[PDB]
């Protein structure tokens, strides 16, 4: 049931930069976890993979910078929620 | 004589309001050196931005601080400030040329959490003046940080479009200010303007404010935008918390609906179905 989501406004994408959010009371060192399990079936599969940053404090998740044709894979990860695309914000 | 907007939110001049609250810009560099905001604001080490876009940007100082230095004076500033009390720390999600990413508003607003866990003040007040389309993961993070105790204030966005097609606008549980005029008439902006719909929570003076300009460190500017509506909300919403800091969030909504101007907007402004839609309310300060 995890998702994946990415910006109606098309010139606003950011493709390549994804924001893979975990489930609600999942632990920091899970979230690391996961990120690591998504580069290692990435490099199986040929894939280079970053990580940019992983998140706690609010929602627990991690910044990956990455193709696009990993997002099924990512979706079947254990503990994910949903995947957004980064996309952009403007000074109002 | 005084400036327009800061008549309009004075029911019919407080020198250090707001001093109990500390104040999150989450915006472009500022000019932490003018002495509109000098002492007032902190600069944190936090920045996570966007290339700019183009062949050869120059990165001119004055031009890079003008939209965070103006929007840090609305709400604080020595002399045409809201919360001239108020105590302000500013994250640079935005580059040179007014753009960030969700990714990056993100981090940003963990960082304001850590920062808070790390070593507590008094009540928060996140100023978020800007805006992208529609983000779960954008409103899902306002949401947690708004349940974990801290108030959220966004600009409704200036497209004259819904702002629930806009993040973090769109976020329920975040303050959703769109822009009025001198008239209080809503903000036209180019051929665009003021957003409006469910999402918006009242609305606050957007056109011709006067703020500390970046072009020099006395120098002051008008400018017109839903995040300028913003900055005066969080000025308003830190003097309410400042006054009565036992508030709950749902608490502060109800005081700022009590205390605004009612029905001084035209609706017929808006585009038909909207104006139901639209609450007809003018940000003010209470006696």
């Amino acid at each position: 049931t995890a998702t994946f989501h990415r910006c109606a406004k098309d010139p606003w994408r950011l493709p390549g930069t994804y924001v893979v959010v975990l489930k609600e009371e999942t632990h920091l060192s899970q979230s690391e976890r996961t990120a690591r399990r998504l580069q290692a079936q990435a490099a199986r599969r040929g894939y280079l993979t970053k990580i940019l940053h992983v998140f706690h404090g609010l929602l627990p998740g991690f910044l990956v910078k990455m193709s696009g044709d990993l997002l099924e894979l990512a979706l079947k990860l254990p503990h994910v929620d949903y995947i957004e695309e980064d996309s952009s914000v403007f000074a109002q | 004589s005084i400036p327009w907007n800061l008549e309009r939110i004075t029911p019919p001049q407080p020198p250090d309001g707001g001093s109990l609250v500390e104040v999150y810009l989450l915006d472009t560099s500022i000019q932490s050196d003018h002495r509109e905001i000098e002492g007032r604001v902190m600069v944190t080490d936090f920045e996570n931005v966007p290339e700019e876009d183009g062949t050869r940007f120059h990165r001119q100082a004055s031009k890079c601080d003008s939209h965070g230095t103006h929007l840090a004076g609305v709400v604080s500033g020595r002399d045409a400030g809201v919360a001239k009390g108020a105590s302000m720390r500013s994250l640079r999600v935005l580059n040179c040329q007014g753009k960030g990413t969700v990714s990056g508003t993100l981090i940003g607003l963990e960082f304001i959490r850590k920062s808070q866990l790390v070593q507590p003040v008094g009540p928060l007040v996140v100023l978020l003046p800007l805006a992208g389309g529609y983000s779960r993961v954008l409103n899902a993070a306002c949401q947690r940080l708004a349940r974990a105790g801290v108030v959220l204030v966004t600009a409704a966005g200036n497209f004259r479009d819904d702002a629930c097609l806009y993040s973090p606008a769109s976020a329920p549980e975040v303050i959703t200010v769109g822009a009025t005029n001198a008239q209080d008439q809503p903000v036209t902006l180019g051929t665009l303007g003021t957003n409006f719909g469910r999402c918006v929570d009242l609305f606050a003076p957007g056109e011709d404010i006067i703020g500390a300009s970046s072009d020099c460190s006395t120098c002051f500017v008008s400018q017109s935008g839903t995040s300028q509506a913003a900055a005066h909300v969080a000025g308003i919403a830190a003097m309410m918390l400042s006054a009565e800091p036992e508030l709950t969030l749902a608490e502060l909504r109800q005081r700022l609906i009590h205390f605004s101007a009612k029905d001084v907007i035209n609706e017929a402004w808006f585009p038909e179905d909207q104006r139901v839609l639209t609450p007809n309310l003018v940000a003010a300060l209470p006696p």
